[PDB]
């Protein structure tokens, strides 16, 4: 009864970062050794758990949150960081326990002429809470004047699309990001490896 | 120093392209929208065209669509207007306007106005 | 939208009340138009936004009113520094055209 990591790290499609897709993992044996030694990941930055001794320790729930971001903002995915992604699309708590994996997917998601199917949020009234998911696509009000959902001055669509095309460098190349939050609670903690 | 710094007066040859520069200072440039305005010496102001810096959305004039490209750069927090195929009539002042915009909210109008750039195009 | 300003030139003495009118070809929301002030020599400055609201730092003598297809700004007591040119600009429907200009000269 292995944990279904293949369905997470090999999904055909990945949700946009503003609507990052969350999968709960519980009641399974997780072979984190394969994930750790796969050697196909650009970054494996883990906090609060040794990336070598992660197999031994078993937290109750495993939240695998997946999305896609451009490479230069991958550093933004970390506790205490700031930026457009860390303040409007997806933020991690300061005391976040768990690990993050990010690998290039330019040969997979980029399309000739520009893959414009991936969105991200630029505008919000207030910054996100930890693990906060804001998926409302309402018009944004920059001023104090209500404009009733009509595009114009101080009315901006909060979502912008990524221009993912194969001619882009590393900075603009898409990178698939999977963050594993290791949730500990007053529970039997039925999730560890071999 | 909330400033819209602009390049000094330019003397450009006809048929060339000039990059009119708009450097923002002391105000967050992610949320703000920048409009560009034009003024021939002694004439009125014609609205060059406006962009939203955060999302890159642009909108040009009905008569300047074919030689004007207004783009933004968050790395330096600047706005560039590319004026291609310059000609004699182009000698004018170019102004950058933008509402006072904080991290989340903006003013309901164009208040800040840069020093303006003189451009002279002739042989 | 075409914008017109009237009168073309405002021959007036300092100290009295002057009215500037702006006509929009169609009904334009009041909240999305402003008038600016330009003295030849520097950039035009914002005076009124939303067609009825006082901007920051401006003297209270300037004021704005009217609605729909007619917009008005009145200056209660005219000062020699007020003697400049005034422009309209709506920014509801693209293009955000400016007014032709409303110059005032001392009689
Ligand atoms: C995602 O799929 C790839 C192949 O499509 C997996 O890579 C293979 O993994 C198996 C067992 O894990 C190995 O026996 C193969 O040699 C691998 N082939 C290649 C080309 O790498 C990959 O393991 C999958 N991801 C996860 C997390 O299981």
């Amino acid at each position: 009864n292995l944990c279904p990591f293949g369905e997470v790290f090999n999904a055909t499609r990945f949700a946009s970062v503003y609507a990052w897709n969350r999968k709960r993992i519980s009641n399974c044996v997780a072979d984190y050794s394969v994930l750790y030694n796969s050697a196909s990941f650009s970054t494996f930055k883990c906090y609060g758990v040794s990336p070598t001794k992660l197999n031994d320790l078993c937290f109750t729930n495993v939240y695998a949150d997946s999305f896609v971001i451009r490479g230069d903002e991958v550093r933004q995915i970390a506790p205490g960081q700031t930026g457009k992604i860390a303040d409007y699309n997806y933020k991690l708590p300061d005391d976040f326990t768990g690990c993050v994996i990010a690998w290039n997917s330019n040969n997979l998601d980029s399309k000739v002429g520009g893959n414009y199917n991936y969105l991200y949020r630029l505008f919000r009234k207030s910054n996100l809470k930890p693990f906060e998911r804001d998926i409302s696509t309402e018009i944004y009000q920059a001023g104090s004047t209500p404009c009733n959902g009509v595009e114009g001055f101080n009315c901006y669509f909060p979502l912008q699309s990524y221009g993912f095309q194969p001619t882009n460098g590393v900075g603009y190349q898409p990178y698939r990001v999977v963050v594993l939050s290791f949730e500990l609670l007053h529970a039997p903690a039925t999730v560890c490896g071999p | 120093q909330v400033q819209l710094v602009q390049s000094g007066p330019e003397v450009k040859k006809p048929g060339t392209s000039v990059k009119v520069s708009c450097k923002a200072s002391q105000f967050t440039f992610s949320i703000s929208a920048v409009q560009w305005v034009r003024q021939a010496r002694g004439q009125r102001l014609e609205w060059m065209g406006w962009i939203v810096v955060g999302s890159g959305n642009t909108d040009y004039a009905q008569r300047f669509q074919e030689r004007v490209t207004i783009s933004r750069d968050m790395s330096a927090g600047t706005v560039y207007m590319e004026l291609r195929s310059l000609r004699s009539e182009d000698t004018a002042v170019y102004y950058c306007a933008a509402p006072y915009c904080n991290k989340t909210n903006c003013r309901d109008g164009f208040d800040m106005w840069g020093q303006g750039t003189m451009v002279t195009v002739s042989s | 939208i075409v914008l017109t300003q009237s009168p073309g030139t405002l021959s007036l003495s300092p100290g009295e009340r002057a009215t500037l009118s702006c006509r929009a070809s169609q009904s334009v929301s009041s909240s999305y138009l402003a008038w600016y002030q330009q003295k030849p020599g520097q950039a035009p400055r914002l005076l009124i936004y939303g067609a009825s609201r006082r901007a920051t730092g401006i003297p209270d003598r300037f004021s704005g009113s009217a609605s729909g297809t007619d917009f008005i700004l009145t200056i209660s007591r005219l000062e020699p520094e007020d003697f400049a040119v005034y422009y309209c600009q709506q920014y509801r429907n693209s293009p955000w055209t400016f007014g032709q200009g409303t110059k005032v000269e001392i009689k």
